[PDB]
């Protein structure tokens, strides 16, 4: 059936220690994305298992075999633009990014 | 058979999924705003099960029976609360013609099982529930509150958290209560279930404040369809 309720029968697949302030692809139960892991303020209620934001994007989540509340961030991203003076004058350039 | 307005009660933890500082706007069922909700006193007839129930009271009572045939032909769920220890069977009970307690006498003949659960129950207060049997399963949600009044309900706004959740399965029909007998009138009522729209109000913490029902009267509607708990001077399509 699945997405239904939180999960209870899984695979054989063995766990991995916990990393926090990097830019990594977790899976928590299937729960697959990427980003950074921080700790934080959420008063969750001792029934919810994770927290949710617009767009169905996960937010927080509390992890198994220590029942700790997480914060998802992904990490950083952006434009970049070059300054130019013309090919007519030099070929230096400057760059920058945005953000 | 008094009746009394059941005001603004009945309202759950729909999702199970933390939100804060947000309104969110969710169909289900749930117990309409200002509805007749049937007093009871004493004597303990049967009740039709219908969508739901919404039930409150104000140690006497001894838990509930659901059940569809009974008469051991049919499965029936078993719920009671003794000594401490909350034990649910799904067994194959013959029922007395008129089920009282006072060991334990109403859930005598179990046999042919299938379902066993057991977990420790919690304590001028009123006890709220809800039961619901959707897609396969049985859920409950309860809430204890200080109450000041005996002759209604009270007017605040409280909601009520998940309890308990299980795999059971089994079609519904009827159910009735259970009261330990000794030989203290007691007094419960009894709501039906609809399904309604909401709109729910969250706080920082995550805790539903407020709700509004979208169709009990035109200025609901509104709100609903602005999504915002207050309105402006203007006229708007709805």
């Amino acid at each position: 059936e699945l997405l239904h309720a939180p999960a209870t029968v899984c695979g054989p697949k063995k766990s991995t220690n916990l990393v926090k302030n990097k830019c990594v692809n977790f899976n928590f139960n299937g729960l697959t994305g990427t980003g950074v892991l921080t700790e934080s303020n959420k008063k969750f209620l001792p029934f919810q298992q994770f927290g949710r934001d617009i767009a169905d994007t996960t937010d927080a989540v509390r992890d198994p075999q220590t029942l700790e509340i997480l914060d998802i961030t992904p990490c950083s991203f952006g434009g970049v633009s070059v300054i130019t003076p013309g090919t007519n004058t030099s070929n230096q350039v400057a760059v920058l990014y945005q953000d | 058979p008094a009746y009394t307005n059941s005001f603004t009660r009945g309202v759950y933890y729909p999702d199970k999924v933390f939100r804060s500082s947000v309104l969110h706007s969710t169909q289900d069922l749930f117990l309409p705003f200002f509805s007749n909700v049937t007093w009871f006193h004493f004597d303990n007839p049967v009740l039709p099960f219908n969508d739901g129930v919404y039930f409150a009271s104000t140690n006497i009572i001894r838990g509930w029976i659901f059940g569809t045939t009974l008469d051991s032909k049919t499965q029936s769920l078993l719920i009671v609360n003794n000594a401490t220890n909350v034990v649910i069977k799904v067994c194959e009970f013959q029922f007395c013609n008129d089920p009282f307690l006072g060991e334990f006498r109403v859930y005598s003949s179990a046999n042919n099982c299938t379902f066993e659960y057991v977990s420790q129950p919690f304590l001028k207060n009123l006890r709220e529930f809800v039961f619901k049997n959707i897609d396969g399963y049985f859920k409950i949600y309860s809430k204890h509150t200080p109450i000041n009044l005996v002759r209604d309900l009270p007017q605040g706004f409280s909601a009520l958290e998940p309890l308990v959740d299980l795999p059971i399965g089994i079609n519904i029909t009827r159910f009735q209560t259970l009261l330990a007998l000794h030989r203290g009138a007691a007094a419960y009522y009894v709501g039906y279930l609809q399904p309604r729209t909401f709109l729910l109000k969250y706080n920082e913490n995550g805790t539903i404040t407020d709700a509004v029902d979208c169709a009990l009267d035109p200025l609901s509607e509104t709100k609903c369809t602005l999504k915002s708990f207050t309105v402006e001077k203007g006229i708007y399509q709805t």
